[PDB]
Parts: C-alpha cells; structure tokens; sequence
C-alpha cells in the first residue's frame, strides 16, 4: 500500500538518514489536509446505492447491446454482482479518499486489471462510462476541497481503466 | 563473452574459484559477474591498456548494457575509479538503482 | 508498512465493507493531531545525534563490559556498529511515530534484528537496556516546550514510550 | 574482506511470503518467479545492506545462521 | 527435466550397457505416434485460454467462500496470481505430455509449491480439486476431433489422467 | 539540479515513466503554501544579515576564547575576515533554503564536502555551531510564529550537518 | 587479520593458485624483519608505563585549555581514558610489529575512528600530537631496522588520524 | 583467515595484556625458521600435478567401483571435479603450512566441503583416503634434499602431517 | 604498469634478444639504490596530509579568485574535489616514484586528464601551479635528513622533481 | 607485466590507497632479493647456444619418434623453429628472474598456450623435456641461491605446461 506517508518512510529508510523537513511539511500538508478528504469520503459513503443503480443503468445506456441479450448484460443474478462490482469500485474510491492517496485503489483493483479484463472479456470502456456517471453526481454532491477529492481519485481510476 | 570480450576466454584466464562456486549454488549472477570484473584479468587486459574514461565505457557498454550518455558520464564516473579504486568503481555499477532494475 | 489508515482500510477491506463513520471520526481526529506528532516527529530527527550521544555516554557507563577487551563493543569498528544500530533503531521508531502504527517497524527488520543478534553474539538485554535509554532521552527532548507552541501531547508521549518499549521487547 | 570482519559469512533463509508479494504484484515481474524459500550466503562487509535490502525489498527473513564462527 | 529417451538412456547408462532391443522396439512405437501427442500437445495449448477462463468460471461457482472478502481469493490481483497459477499448471501437464515423463513435472516446482502453498495458508485441496476440474475442462477440448484427421487418442488421454492426477496428489 | 519538493515530485514521477498523480500535485500545492512564511522569514533575515553575522563572530570568540591567542587559528585580522565572510556564507545559504523550502542550498553548497575541508585546515565545526546557535538565538526575536519555525528548520539542519 | 603472509594467501586464493616466486619472496623478505620488529615491540612493551604518562601529559602541553574545568580532559575518570586510549595505540602498534603489517592497526583503532571520533566528540589532534610525542621519545629509545619500523607503523597511524 | 602470529595476538588482545616474553619468544623462534618453511610450501607448489597424478593413479588403482559406470567419479566430468577437489585440498593445506595457523584452510577451503559432498552422493570416506594419499605424496616430495641444503626439519614435517590429518578427519 | 625492469624487459623482447650485461648491470644498480628509493616513497606517503594542506594555502594565497563565489573552488564540494585531486596526484606521482617509471602516472592519471578540467571548466593552470606548490611541499619533506641514515638521495630528488614537472606539463 | 613492484602498486591503485608498511617491505624483499636473480640471469644468458642445443636433443632423446618422417620432427625448419621455441622459454625465465616474478612467463608464454599447442599440435611435453634438461644443468651452472631462483621459475613454467 503505497500511501503518501508510507512512501516518504519508505524513501527515507531505503537511505540512511532520518525525515527531512520536505518529508514532514508534505505530511504537514496531507494533516491539514485530511478533513476535506475523509468528509468526501464520508459523503460518497452516504450515497453509495444511488450512485450504484445510477452506474449501472448508464452504462445500460450508451452502449445497448448489453441490455440486448446474449451479453454480460444479460442474466438477473448477472447484473446484481455488476451491481455489487460497482460497489467495490465505489468502496475502494472511498479508500483512497480516506487514505489521502491513491495506495488503496492500486493495492486492489488496478493490479493486473488488463489481465483479469482480457481473461473475462470485460473491456475496461463500461467501467470509464460508469466512472465517467458517477464523477458527474460527484460533481453536484461534493463543492469546495472535498469537490477535488473526489474529483482527483475518480480521474485516477478512469486513467487506470483505459 | 559479456563481460571479457570473447578473446580472452582462454584457459588462464577462467576464474574457477567462481565458476566453482557458482556451481555450488553460493554465488548470485551479480556477484558471479562482480567478481569477473574484480579479478586480476580485468585490471591487467582492460583497465591497464584505457585511460578512467575509456575504461568506463567499457564497463557501461558491458556491465550496463548501455553506451554512456555522453562524455560527462564518462568523467563522473573516473572519479570512482581515480578516488576510490576500480573495485570500488565496479561495486558501485553492480550494485546500483540501475543494474538491479 | 501501512499506516494506520491503510491499517484502518485494510481491516475494512478484511470485512469487506465501507470505514464506519466512527472510524472516520478517529482518522479524522489523528490527522488533526497530525501537526503534534510531526512536531514530535521533527524533535526526534533533529536531536537524533544528541540523543545517541546520551544513549551511548551511560549506556557504556552503566555497563563496562563492552567497553573493554573481548568486549562487544571493544575494536572500535565494533562500537560504529553500536552507534549506527541505535541510529538505525531511532530512525525506525521515528517512522512508527510519524506513520502512528508500528505495522512498519515490524515489516522492516524486526523479524531479523532478533536472530542475526543470536548469530553475532551480541546480547540483546544490552540492546534493549539501550533502547529504554534513547526512550528516556527522546522523552526529555520531546518535552521540551521552547520554541513551539505549549499543548497537550501525553497521547504522543505514551505511543513513542510504547513503540520503543515494544522495540526492545521485539530483540529482547 | 582480508581482515577478520571480511571472515565470518553469514547464511539467511529468506521468504518472499505476501508482504514481498503485494510490493512485486504492484511494480511488476520482469523476471520468472522463484520459490519462496532460498538460502543466501553474504560476507559480513556485504551483510548489513544485503539485509537492509531483503527488509526494503519486503522479503521476511527465516533463520540467520553463522556459518563461520 | 527428462524425456522418455533421456530416462531410457539413463537406464541403459546406469546398468552399463548398450540400449537393448527391447527399450528401442518401445521408443520406436512411442516416435510411430508421436504425431499423436504433438496434435494433442498443440490442441491443448490452442484451446488453454478458454480451458482457463471456463475453470475460472466453475472454481468461483462451486467454491464460494473465495470470491467474498477475508478468503484467500478476494483481491483482484490476487485474482491475477491465481490465473497465473492454473495457466503454469496446465502448460506444465502439457510439457509433461509433450516429453512422456513426469521429472519435467515433479522436479521443477511441485518440489517448491509444497511449502509455498503451506507458507501462503491457502488450502491445498481446493487446488488439487481445481487442478481435476481444469483436467476436465481441457479433456473436453481434447475430444475435438474437428479440422483434424480422425484416430485413436486413448493411450494419450490416460497419460494426461495420469499427469494431472500425479500434480494434484503431489499438491495434495 | 537540487533536491526541492517540486524537483523531487518531478524525479519520481520521471523514475517511474508516469505522469504527475494526485499526491504530486498535492504536495506541490503544500509546498506552494509553505512559500509564504519561508520568504517573509528570508526577508527578516537578509535584512539583518550584517548584525548576525557580527553576533556570531563575537559569540565564537567568547566562547572559545582560545583561539584569539597568538598562534592559533583565530590570531590575526586576516583570520577574523574569513571567520566573518564564513558565517555570511552560512547565513546566505540558509536564506537560500528557506528560498527553495528545502535543504538543497545547504545540502549542495555547504554540507557536501564540508568534513574533508574543515580537516584539511583544520577548522572546528564547533566553531560555527556556536556561531549558527547564536544566529538561532536571535532569529528567535527577529522571527514570529511561521516563519521562526521554517527559519529553525534549516539552521538545525546546518548545525546536525556540521557536528 | 592481515599480515604480510595474510596479503600474500589472500592474492594467491584470489587468483585460485599456487604460491609463486613473488608471494614466496614476500614471506621471505618478511621473515627478514621479523627479529627486528621482534625486538621493536620489545622495546616499546619494555618502556610503556611511562609513554602512557609522557603521552597524555605532553597532551594537555600541546591543549591547555582543555585541562581546565567543563572541557573533556578536567576529570580524573577522563584522565583514565587518556591513558587507557594512549595505552590501546602503543599495544596495537606493539601487535602490529609483531606481524609485520599494518592489519591490527587497521582494524582494531583505524576501523570505525572517524565516527567514533565525532561521536565521542573526541577531537582527533589530541591523539595526533600524543602519537607525535611517541614518534619523538622512540626516535631515542631504538636504533637500526626496529626504529624505523616503529617511525613507520606510529606514522601510519598519525596519518590514519588526520 | 589469520597465521599463528595472528592467532597469538588475537589472544592477547582477548586477555587485554600485551604479549608476553615466553609467547615473544615463540614467536620469534618460529619466524627464524620461516625461511625453511618456504622450501617446503615451494615443494609443495612446485610438484603439485606430480602429487596429484600419482595419488589419483594410486587411488583409482585402489577402488575400481568409482571408475565403473554407475560409480561417483565414472562420467568424464566428475573424474574432472574429483581432479580438481583433490587439487583445491592441495592448495589449500599448502597455504595453511605456510601460515602457520590451521584456521585458514577451515574457513575457506574445509568449512562446508563435507557438507557438499553428503549433498552430492559422494562418500566422504574416498576422498579421505585421497587426502591421505596426498599426504604419502606430499611426504615423499618434501623429504628430497636435492636443490635444497641439508638440515633438520622435524616440526615441518610434522606439521604438515597433522595439516593433512586435519583436513582428512574434517571431510569424513 | 611498467616498471623501469618490465620497461627493460619489453624493450629487450621488442629487439628480441637477451638482456645485455649492461642493463643488467644496470637494474642491479637501481636495486641497489632501491632502499634509498623506499625511504623517498615512504617520505612521500607518511607526509601526504601535510604536502597537501601546504599546498593548498599557498595556493589559495597566491590565486584567490578561486575561492571567491563564482570561482572554481568556491563551495565546500569544490574545495573538496581540488584537495581529492592533489590527493590522487600525489599518490600516481609515489607509485611512479616507487617504480621508477612515469609509465604508471601517465598512463593511469595524466593520459586525459586536461581534456577533463577543459570539459569541467577548470583552470589547468592552476592545477599546475598546485602541482609545483606539491613538489616544493614534498621536497621540503623527502631532503629531511632526521631518521633515516645520512646519503646522496639527489638521483631520487630529480627523479620526484620530474615527476611532478611531468605531471604540470601534461595538465598544462 | 606482474613483479613484486608491479603487484605492489595495482595492490594500492585498485584500493585507491597510498603505499603502506607492508608493500614497502615486499618490495624491499624484492630488491634484496634482486642481486642473486639477476646473477642467475646473467648466468643463463652467457650460456644460452650450450642450453637451448643440449635442450632440443634431450627433446629428440626422449621422443626419437617425432624426427621421423610425416611428423613434426623432420626437417631443418621445423628443428628450427625447436631451438626457437627453446629459446623463447629461455629469454622468458631470464626476464621473470630480472623482474623477480612470473609475469614475463604468464604473459608471453601461459598466455594462450594451451589453445596454441592444440591448434599446432604442438606436445607441451616436448617443452617439459626441454625444461628439464635447462632444470638439470642451472644445477652444474648455478651455485646456493641463484640455482634456487632459477629453478622457481623452471618449475613455475614447467607447471604451466603440465
Ligand atoms: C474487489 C476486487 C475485484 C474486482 C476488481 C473484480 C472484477 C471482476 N468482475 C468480474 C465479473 C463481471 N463484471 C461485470 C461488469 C461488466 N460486465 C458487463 O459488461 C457490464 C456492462 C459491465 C459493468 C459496467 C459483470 C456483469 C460480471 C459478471 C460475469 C459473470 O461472472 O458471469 C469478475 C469475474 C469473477 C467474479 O467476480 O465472479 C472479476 C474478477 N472482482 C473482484 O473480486
Ligand atoms: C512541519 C512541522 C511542524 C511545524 C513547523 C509546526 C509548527 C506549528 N505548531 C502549531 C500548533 C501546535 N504545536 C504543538 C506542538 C506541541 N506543543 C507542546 O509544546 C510539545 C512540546 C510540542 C510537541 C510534542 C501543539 C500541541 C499545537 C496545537 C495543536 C492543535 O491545536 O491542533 C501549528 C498550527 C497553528 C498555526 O497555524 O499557527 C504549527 C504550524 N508544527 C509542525 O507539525
Ligand atoms: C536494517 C538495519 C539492521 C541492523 C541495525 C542490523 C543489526 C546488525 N548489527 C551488526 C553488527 C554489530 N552490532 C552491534 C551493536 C550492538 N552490540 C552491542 O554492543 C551494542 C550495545 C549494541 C548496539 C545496539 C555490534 C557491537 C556489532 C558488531 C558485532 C560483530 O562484529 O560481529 C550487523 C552486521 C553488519 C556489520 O556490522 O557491518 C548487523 C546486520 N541488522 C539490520 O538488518
Ligand atoms: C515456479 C513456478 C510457480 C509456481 C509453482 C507458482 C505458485 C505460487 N503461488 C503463489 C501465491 C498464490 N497462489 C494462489 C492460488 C491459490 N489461491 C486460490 O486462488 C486457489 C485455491 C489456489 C490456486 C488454484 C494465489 C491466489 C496466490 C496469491 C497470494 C497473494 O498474492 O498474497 C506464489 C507466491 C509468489 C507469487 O504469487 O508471485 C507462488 C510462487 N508460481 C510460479 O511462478
Ligand atoms: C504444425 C504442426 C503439425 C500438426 C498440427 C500436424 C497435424 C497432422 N497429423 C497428421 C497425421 C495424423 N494425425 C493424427 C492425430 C489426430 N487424429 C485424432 O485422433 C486427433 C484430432 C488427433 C490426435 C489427438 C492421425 C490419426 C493422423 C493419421 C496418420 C496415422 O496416425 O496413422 C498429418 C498428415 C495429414 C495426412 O494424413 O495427409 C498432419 C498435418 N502435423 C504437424 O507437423
Ligand atoms: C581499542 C580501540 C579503542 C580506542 C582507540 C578507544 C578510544 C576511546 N576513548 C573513549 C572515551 C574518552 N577518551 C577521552 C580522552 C581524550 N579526551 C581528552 O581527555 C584527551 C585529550 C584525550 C586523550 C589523549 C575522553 C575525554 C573520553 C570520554 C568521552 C567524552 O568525554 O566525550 C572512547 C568512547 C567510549 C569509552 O571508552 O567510554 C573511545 C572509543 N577506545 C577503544 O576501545
Ligand atoms: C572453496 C574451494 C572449493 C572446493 C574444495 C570445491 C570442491 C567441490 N567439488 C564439487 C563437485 C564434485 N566433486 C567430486 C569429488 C569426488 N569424486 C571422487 O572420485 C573423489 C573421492 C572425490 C574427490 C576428492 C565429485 C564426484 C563431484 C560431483 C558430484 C555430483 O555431480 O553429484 C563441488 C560442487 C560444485 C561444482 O563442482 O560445480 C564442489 C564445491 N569447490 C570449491 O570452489
Ligand atoms: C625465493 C623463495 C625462497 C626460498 C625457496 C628460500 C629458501 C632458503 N633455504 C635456505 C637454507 C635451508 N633450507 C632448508 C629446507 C630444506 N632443507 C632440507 O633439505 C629439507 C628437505 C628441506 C625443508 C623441507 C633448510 C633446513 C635450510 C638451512 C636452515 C638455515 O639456514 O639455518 C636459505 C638460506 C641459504 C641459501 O639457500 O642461500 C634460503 C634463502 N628463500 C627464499 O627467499
Ligand atoms: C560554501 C561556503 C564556504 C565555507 C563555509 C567555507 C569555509 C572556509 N574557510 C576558509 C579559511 C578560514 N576560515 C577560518 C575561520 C576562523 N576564523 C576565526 O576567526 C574563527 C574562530 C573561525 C570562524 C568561526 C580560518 C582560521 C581560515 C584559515 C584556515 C587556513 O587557511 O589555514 C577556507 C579555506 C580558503 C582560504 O584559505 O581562504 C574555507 C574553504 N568556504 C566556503 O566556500
Ligand atoms: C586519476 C586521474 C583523474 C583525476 C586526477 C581526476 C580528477 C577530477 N576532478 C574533477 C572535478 C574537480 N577538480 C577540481 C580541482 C581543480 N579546480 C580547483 O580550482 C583547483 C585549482 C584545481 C585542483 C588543484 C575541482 C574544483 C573540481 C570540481 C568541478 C565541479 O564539481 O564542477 C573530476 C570530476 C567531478 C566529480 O566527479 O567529482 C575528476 C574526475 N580524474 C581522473 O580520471
Ligand atoms: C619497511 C620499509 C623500509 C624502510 C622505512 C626502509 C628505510 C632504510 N633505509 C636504509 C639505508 C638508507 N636510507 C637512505 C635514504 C636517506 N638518505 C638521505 O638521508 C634521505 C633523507 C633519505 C632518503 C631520501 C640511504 C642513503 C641509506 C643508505 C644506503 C646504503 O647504505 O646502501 C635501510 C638499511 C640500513 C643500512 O643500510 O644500514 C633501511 C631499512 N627500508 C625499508 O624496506
Ligand atoms: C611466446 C613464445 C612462443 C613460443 C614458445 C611459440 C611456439 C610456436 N612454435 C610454432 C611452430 C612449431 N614449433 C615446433 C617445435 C617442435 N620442433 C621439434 O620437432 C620439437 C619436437 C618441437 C620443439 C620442442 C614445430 C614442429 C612447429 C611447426 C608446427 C606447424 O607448423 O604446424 C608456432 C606456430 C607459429 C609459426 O611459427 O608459424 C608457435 C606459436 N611461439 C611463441 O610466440
């Protein structure tokens, strides 16, 4: 989990000196910080299934043959753990927004994120549209600092993603 | 053949103390090919003949892989050499951010 | 080497869902605190030679043994192996400090530190008698209100005792 | 390594249990994957950053041995 | 990492002599249907992914307690591992049919596996159950007979019994 | 081509062959903010420059009344000159990092190579500790709040460097 | 530790041969000076008690100022460790002429000093000048081969210390 | 890896003191007769492939088992690492003789030999028995008066008895 | 690396033939002279420190402009790399002393060395003029008449004298 | 080449150290040691026509076989390019006696000799024969010391070929 804190430790103690004042005023910047952070995090927290059902049905939307049948779309059970995938996207957002950093999206879900994708024919396009949606409620929920928060991470996902 | 260049593999010049130990199972690559280049055939047929700066490219195209950057390469590296020993010189490539990466 | 919000996430990831809001206030609350302890972070690293000094000074005064011949810490290549192992115990627990979890000081040479001082001969009791004796130091350098402004830091105070403790109980 | 401190090799069992895995699964392979569990063998000159290394690395060490003395 | 040349010549060394005519009558009627095994061998690693992804699919739909967090298959990349686990045991069978032994099986990393598997806490009957089902996943893909002359194929889909059963007992 | 917050954020996004992420940005933007407080203490300490560095120079003689004898490093007008324009270099470059908020300044021109030519002259570091205790002592007045703590930073820095 | 004859296997195990006319040749001229050197750390054993005194009272000659009060050498537990470092360099200058080479020198003072020296805040010049004291009262004591051996190792040291 | 004179040190430094006139003495009475040691290190080095030759002909003509197929030294390449074996125990006893300490050849050459030979299927009781018919060689080679000037050499032979002795007991 | 006996030796080979009694009647007088020799290498190599600092303050009392911001030994890193490179040039210039060629110092110090300071915007004038201030500094030290038995060292004192007067010319 | 001073200095230049004590007594060793090596060479030299003639018939004694017809023995150039030979190892041994070390021999001669008797078909016991021959008469030329030197690097060549 390469979060900020973490990797300042970890560049430090791979030399033989101690914490420099860089290393303590950017952990300086990430306390004052951290407030706007966790109350974005606690926002999307608060409407997690909204923005699940929402996902879902958008990237219903734009690309059909998906709700056509004979797809991944296709099948009850099938959409409910799309439904519940959206969701892990969701709680990991939530994770990084916590973390100040982007260590605990890329500790789960990026690592070998193409490899999985290619072995399950899932192309990463549904899950940049489903991002894409839920950046735009992020946009109306959240304003001020926690706007940036939400903003910074979800962007850093749908880079992953494509 | 990497390392001494193919002309000087002859029968003199095999380090088997190290081929041994390789054997063995005792020995990395890295040290294998550290203590190639901290032998007394290295210094005598590479080092000796070059000047700091040759003989660093040498052991960039070599060690690395890689022909220097430019000249300054070149010359921050013979301070190794020129301060501290060619030991000191080829320690410092083998165990560097770049050779292990 | 997590933090203790990655080891907060990392528990919420173990039950698989969202960080309850209570925990939210916690973090939240650390991160407010999180200028005190990087002022105690910050008094650690810029007396950290002072505080060795000390270390050393009556750790070799209370215990004569290694100072002299067939001593642990008598050629004198031996005893930079003493100063740079307090160093590098120092730097650990200021990394426990800063990071407020001791996830990494044991993920980075805690397992080992035991067993290569079972392998050297060195005794651990003298290691860990040091480590109280660079506690009780930082402790007296961290108090220290002059220049910085006066609060309430018993909280830090007792997790750096905790974490140098719990490095000595780690080699001892 | 003349001296009496370039003596004194030091064998280490090193594993490359989950803590080595989550680092590596992060950054990448760019070579083929080895067994877990190995036996290094270090001089003592080489000995302190070869264990500062494994520690960085997020290997955990299983057993240090001295093999000379 | 032996053939079944290499261990009938081993054989041959070990006991001093020349190779009988006996040991050359049977390698001769293992080479007659080598063309067998190499249509075997390239149908199988043809068709690996789809084995691969079907396995993937069947291991999540019996076992389930892996899929949900706190199993030793939650994360996404340690998804990735266990694709990369399945796919290098299924090509390690098929080196296995390709040469006639099971050394090319045995001696590389069943030997290392053992303790991995012990290491890591994930169960080792789950893979040997994963390592059957997979072997019958890619059975089936080896009954296709389509786009191919038709033949005899049962002296081969014994030795592959034999080789996946072989790995999930060595596992086991 | 020193070690500051943005150049660092930059060599670890370059080392890594990616863009500039979230938290690079973001420790940028700390640093920006951190900018303000390290000029204002820049400025309150250039403009005293000459008063410290006199202070300093006093202070190392009375507390090492030693070296002013005949004979000694610090006999002789020449001797106090260096001992002068040596503590306007510290105080310059302690400026410099407070400038830069990082120790690049005092890391590169200063600090590197500094043990192997105070022995070549045989200079004792515990002479300019003293002289940049005593220039902390006075930015302790010269400096409030902010700025006192940044400016602090840097000259423990300097003196950790130096013992 | 390292000897001559040490210097010599170590070159012939390195280069994984037999000793040829060189090494042979060293462990020759080696075994030349080994009565000389003999009779050096005889010398110097013989007379120790009072260099130890000469050494650390031609100390405080060289620093006055560091005899007086609230400096390292006030303090009759510091006057011990003067004399117990005094006596640690003439034993291992002793040791080292004894074996012909540098080695015990090397690593049992030289190995770790600096650090040591900055640690302590042990100002190295102390034992510089002490060593320039020795050097002067043994260029008395000895003649021949074994007083230029002792000039050498005491010399080496000196250099070692600045 | 030290010499005698080393070793004599060594324990001085252990027991704080100087060195002694009796251990002086010893010392120097050694070191008087170094340059009668050199004959015999060089007489050593310079006949070592005819010691090597005749103590493999000797003991290849004693066990015909290792030659014979299926035997320890029957492929072309392990006759080579038998020939080199013997060849570092050789050099490596040599190099003890010269120094005078014993501890050389255990910590370098002797220090895990047996251990790889029990790894390799080799017994360990053969190669003893080549040890020792290095041992009959080195002596006969030693003992030559030709080229050299008379004299009464006792304790080197002796030593280099008890060296071979050593190295022989320790691989077995 | 030549010596003055390799040099010897190559120049015969090259015209193929033994050496004649006059080289070497003449390598016998060098190992004559060879201790003499020793004590001008060993002056040279105990006095290192203190041939450098003389150096250096001369030095920087005849050319402050180096010292000055903007100059080329104005910040402690520069100051640092001037007394390293008197440092190595004094060292070539003891091993070209102690082998009694020049082959050593030109060819593994001066054979590119202007090339370097051009490329690094030094003065090669300056350096040459430390250069000379070294050789004044270590003349002072090598004609020091006290421990060392009285002799005409003036052969060694040209050739120290052309040693550094080479390496002047060839940095300049 | 490789001598005792030669070694001397790589020794100190691959450390980057100044020459210390112990190579100061090698090289001593070696310049004592200079004046029989060089009275062992001067001996060798003036006798070199009656060495390299007694040497090639020793060669044709022990191996009557090879001045035959069809083999590398007959005729005036191959005899020739024999006292040649002979006369190579011996202008080496001289030079490896003035220099007091192998490196004359390692480098001109053990430098590649197995792969250039391989490829001429060349025996090295032909060279080893040879050598003893020179072996046995610097006994009768060389008296004490000078006759010890001399055989050091006969036997170190004869080693390399065997
Ligand atoms: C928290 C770590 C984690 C990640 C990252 C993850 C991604 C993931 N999604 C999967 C299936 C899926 N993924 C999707 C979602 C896509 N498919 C459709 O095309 C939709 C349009 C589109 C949604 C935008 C669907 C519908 C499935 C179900 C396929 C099936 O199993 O039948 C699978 C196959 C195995 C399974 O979950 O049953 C993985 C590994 N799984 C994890 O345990
Ligand atoms: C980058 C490193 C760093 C610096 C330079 C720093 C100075 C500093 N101290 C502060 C308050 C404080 N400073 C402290 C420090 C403690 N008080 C006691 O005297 C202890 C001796 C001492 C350390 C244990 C405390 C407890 C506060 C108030 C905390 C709060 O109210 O949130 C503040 C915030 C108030 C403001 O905006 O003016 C700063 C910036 N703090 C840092 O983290
Ligand atoms: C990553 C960080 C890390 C550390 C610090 C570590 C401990 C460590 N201590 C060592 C030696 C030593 N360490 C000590 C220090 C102890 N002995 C007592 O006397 C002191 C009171 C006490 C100080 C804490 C000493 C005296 C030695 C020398 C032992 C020897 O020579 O074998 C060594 C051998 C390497 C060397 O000395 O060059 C290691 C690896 N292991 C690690 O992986
Ligand atoms: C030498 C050739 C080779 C072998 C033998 C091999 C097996 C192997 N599996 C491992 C971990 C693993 N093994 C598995 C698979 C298990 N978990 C569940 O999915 C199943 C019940 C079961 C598979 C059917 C998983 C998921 C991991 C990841 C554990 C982690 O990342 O923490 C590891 C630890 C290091 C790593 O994954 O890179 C190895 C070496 N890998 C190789 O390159
Ligand atoms: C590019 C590499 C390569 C391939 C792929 C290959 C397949 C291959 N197999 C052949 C013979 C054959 N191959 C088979 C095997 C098949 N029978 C069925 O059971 C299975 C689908 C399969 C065995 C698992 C048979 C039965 C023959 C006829 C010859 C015989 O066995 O008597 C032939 C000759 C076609 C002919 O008879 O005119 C080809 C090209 N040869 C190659 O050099
Ligand atoms: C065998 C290798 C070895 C050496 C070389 C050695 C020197 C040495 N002397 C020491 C103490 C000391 N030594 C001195 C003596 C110095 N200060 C003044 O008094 C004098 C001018 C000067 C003596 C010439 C002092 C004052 C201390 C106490 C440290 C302090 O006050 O800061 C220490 C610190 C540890 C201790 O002994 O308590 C060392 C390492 N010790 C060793 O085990
Ligand atoms: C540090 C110095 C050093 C030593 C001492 C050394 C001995 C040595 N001999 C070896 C092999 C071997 N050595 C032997 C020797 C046996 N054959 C029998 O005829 C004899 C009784 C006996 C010889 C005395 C054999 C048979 C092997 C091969 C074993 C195998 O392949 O299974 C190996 C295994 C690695 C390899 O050869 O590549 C070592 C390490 N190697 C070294 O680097
Ligand atoms: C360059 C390498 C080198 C060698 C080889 C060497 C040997 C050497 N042996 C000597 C005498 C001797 N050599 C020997 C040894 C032999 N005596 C018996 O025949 C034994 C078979 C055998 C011992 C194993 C003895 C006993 C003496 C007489 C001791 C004495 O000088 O008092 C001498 C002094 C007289 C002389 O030969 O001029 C030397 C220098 N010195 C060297 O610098
Ligand atoms: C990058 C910043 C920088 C620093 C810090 C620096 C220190 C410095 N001071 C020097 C001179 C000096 N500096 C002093 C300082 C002493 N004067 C006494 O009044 C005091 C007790 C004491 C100061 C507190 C002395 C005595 C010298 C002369 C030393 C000598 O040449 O022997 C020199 C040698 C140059 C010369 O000979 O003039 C350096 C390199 N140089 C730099 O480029
Ligand atoms: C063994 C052969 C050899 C030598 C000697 C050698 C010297 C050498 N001098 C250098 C720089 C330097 N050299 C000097 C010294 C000069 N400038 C001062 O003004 C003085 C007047 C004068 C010395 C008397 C300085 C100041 C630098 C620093 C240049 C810089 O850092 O930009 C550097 C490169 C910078 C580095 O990596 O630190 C080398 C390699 N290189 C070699 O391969
Ligand atoms: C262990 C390293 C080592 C050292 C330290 C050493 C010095 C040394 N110098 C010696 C003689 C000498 N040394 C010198 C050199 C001096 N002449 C002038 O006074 C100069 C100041 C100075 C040299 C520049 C001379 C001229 C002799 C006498 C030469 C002779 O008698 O042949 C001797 C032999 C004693 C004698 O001839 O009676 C030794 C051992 N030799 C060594 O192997
Ligand atoms: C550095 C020193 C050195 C040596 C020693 C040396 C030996 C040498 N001898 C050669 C030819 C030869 N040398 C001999 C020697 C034989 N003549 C008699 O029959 C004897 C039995 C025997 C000598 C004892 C013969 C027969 C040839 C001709 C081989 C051929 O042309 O294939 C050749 C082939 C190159 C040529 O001359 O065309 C070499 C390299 N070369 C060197 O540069």
């Amino acid at each position: 989990s390469r979060t900020v804190i973490t990797e300042v430790i970890a560049t430090a103690d791979s030399q033989g000196r101690f914490l420099n004042s860089t290393e303590l005023q950017a952990a300086f910047g990430r306390f004052e910080r951290a407030v706007p952070a966790i109350e974005a995090a606690r926002a999307l927290t608060k409407n997690q299934d909204a923005l699940v059902k929402g996902a879902v049905q958008a990237v219903f939307k734009k690309f059909p043959y998906v709700t056509q049948p004979g797809e991944k779309g296709y099948g009850d059970s099938n959409q409910a753990k799309c439904a519940r995938d959206i969701g892990y996207y969701l709680r990991f957002i939530t994770y990084s927004l916590v973390a100040s950093g982007t260590g605990p999206l890329d500790d789960y879900v990026i690592a070998g994120l193409r490899e999985v994708n290619r072995a399950f024919n899932l192309n990463p396009l549904w899950y940049i549209e489903a991002l894409n949606y839920i950046k735009g409620e992020t946009g109306k929920l959240l304003s001020g600092q926690s706007k940036t928060e939400a903003l910074l991470y979800i962007d850093h996902a749908i880079n992953a993603l494509s | 053949r990497q390392i001494f260049s193919e002309h000087l593999i002859l029968e003199s010049n095999r380090q088997t103390e190290l081929e041994s130990q390789l054997r063995n199972g005792k020995l990395l690559v890295k040290d294998f090919v550290r203590g190639l280049g901290k032998s007394e055939v290295f210094r005598r047929l590479v080092l000796e003949p070059n000047t700091n700066y040759r003989f660093v490219e040498i052991c960039l195209k070599r060690f690395l892989g890689r022909e220097p950057y430019n000249k300054q390469e070149l010359i921050k590296w013979s301070i190794i050499i020129a301060e501290k020993g060619y030991h000191a010189f080829i320690d410092a490539v083998v165990d560097g951010a770049e050779y292990a990466e | 080497m997590n933090d203790v919000f990655t080891r907060a996430i990392a528990q919420a990831d173990l039950k698989g869902s969202f960080l309850l809001e209570s925990d939210l206030d916690k973090l939240a609350s650390f991160a407010k605190e999180g200028v005190k302890r990087l002022d105690a972070v910050a008094a650690l690293t810029n007396n950290a030679p002072a505080i060795i000094s000390d270390a050393a000074h009556k750790l070799f005064a209370e215990q004569q043994e290694l100072i002299q011949p067939g001593g642990n810490a008598y050629p004198h290549r031996r005893m930079a192996a003493c100063l740079r192992d307090m160093e590098i115990i120092l730097r650990y627990v200021s990394y426990a400090l800063l990071a407020g979890d001791a996830s990494v000081l044991d993920d980075r040479c805690l397992n080992g530190l035991r067993e290569t001082y079972n392998a050297l001969g060195t005794p651990t009791q003298s290691v860990a008698r040091a480590v109280q004796l660079m506690k009780d130091a930082a402790m007296v350098h961290l108090k220290s209100t002059a220049n910085v402004t006066v609060g309430d830091c018993s909280s830090l105070y007792s997790e750096a005792a905790t974490y140098f403790d719990k490095a000595a109980a780690s080699i001892a | 390594a003349i001296t009496t401190q370039g003596k004194r090799i030091y064998k280490i069992t090193v594993s490359e249990a989950g803590a080595y895995a989550t680092n590596k699964h992060r950054t990448g392979y760019r070579a083929p994957i080895r067994q877990s569990n190995y036996t290094l063998t270090v001089p003592y000159d080489r000995f302190l950053p070869e264990m500062i290394r494994l520690h960085q690395s997020g290997a955990k060490i299983v057993n240090v041995t001295s093999v000379i003395s």
